[PDB]
């Protein structure tokens, strides 16, 4: 996260932080005591599948407090439309092997309905996006986790204010554009897969997923988020569907 | 009736035949008699900050 603050201990309860062999992956969110949702690019190198691990309650990398609960990734659930090495539909749905406990540092956030996020979710302004990603475009990452305040754009303001570039991605019906074109603040890598969390009448909803972006924080960029709502019903329906063998299944979308 | 302001609802809106909304809530919350407001019927609802709610 670029231009950030560090999130207060506790604040961000449901953010993930996902591992590779113990080292930093990607960013989560958790939806449930079973269920996180990332970014499917997030999986394309991984060859390791056994040594995936989320972590819940996460706050400071540097030491263990004891609210820390670890979990093995039993699944990651891909939708058949992603492509690896490109952008479009970048989410992936992850099935803990064991249910994290709720706690004061534990939370998931809400999954919301599709015509509630579509109607309303859609229409506020500003929403959370949060991260142990690089401080800076080519610099290093957080020790604490970060968040970010951003707004979101209609998807056609988004291309009128950004620079052309060449051989840039298409911004389709399954990504959003937020944040800030005065290369100030912005996600960055690592905090791919991630939440983007949206406030409305006294609870936050996941409405995006930190997907990517040309270089953090560049003047005339937003960054580019998976637009959630495109997924609920896919969601939805793999959650109250039974376990499959192998780590990596790849589903049906629609 | 749910695609203006989301129908007065605090969480979710169904719309139904003639001038009829029902509210509901997500899991772990329950509707109030008002028919529109939700509250937590778990101790760790989705999408509160407990050291927030605490305070
Ligand atoms: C879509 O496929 C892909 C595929 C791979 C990457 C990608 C490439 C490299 C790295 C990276 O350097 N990772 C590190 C470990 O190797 C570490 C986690 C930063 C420590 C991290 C990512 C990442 O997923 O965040 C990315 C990516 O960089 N996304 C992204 C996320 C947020 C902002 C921006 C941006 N504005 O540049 C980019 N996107
Ligand atoms: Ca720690």
């Amino acid at each position: 996260i670029v231009g950030g603050k560090v999130c207060p201990k506790g604040e961000c309860p449901w953010q993930v932080l996902l591992l590779v062999n113990g080292a930093q992956l990607c960013g989560g969110t958790l939806i449930n005591t079973i269920w996180v949702v990332s970014a499917a690019h997030c999986f394309d190198k991984i060859k390791n599948w056994r040594n995936l691990i989320a972590v819940l309650g996460e706050h400071d990398l540097s030491e263990h407090d004891g609210d820390e609960q670890s979990r093995r990734v039993a699944q990651v659930i891909i939708p058949s439309t992603y492509v690896p090495g490109t952008t479009n539909h970048d989410i992936a749905l992850l099935r803990l092997h064991q249910p994290v406990v709720l706690t004061d540092h534990v939370v998931p956030l809400c999954l919301p309905e599709r015509t509630f996020s579509e109607r309303t979710l859609a229409f506020v302004r500003f929403s959370l996006v949060s991260g142990w990603g690089q401080l800076l475009d080519r610099g290093a990452t957080a020790l604490e986790l970060m968040v970010l305040n951003v707004p979101r754009l209609m998807t056609q303001d988004c291309l009128q204010q950004s620079r052309k570039v060449g051989d840039s991605p298409n911004i389709t019906e399954y990504m959003f554009c937020a944040g800030y074109s005065d290369g100030s603040k912005d996600s960055c890598k690592g905090d791919s897969g991630g939440p983007h969390a949206t406030h409305y009448r006294g609870t936050w909803y996941l409405t995006g997923i930190v997907s990517w972006g040309q270089g953090c924080a560049t003047v005339g960029h937003f960054g580019v988020y998976t637009r959630v709502s495109q997924y609920i019903e896919w969601l939805q329906k793999l959650m109250r569907s039974e376990p499959r063998p192998g780590v990596l299944l790849r589903a049906p979308f629609p | 009736i749910c695609v203006n302001e989301n129908g007065g609802c605090e969480q979710y809106c169904s719309d139904h035949t003639g001038t009829k909304r029902s509210c509901r809530c997500h899991e772990g919350y329950s509707l109030l008699a008002d028919g529109v407001s939700c509250t937590p019927t778990v101790e760790y609802p989705c999408g509160k900050i407990p050291i927030l709610e605490k305070r």
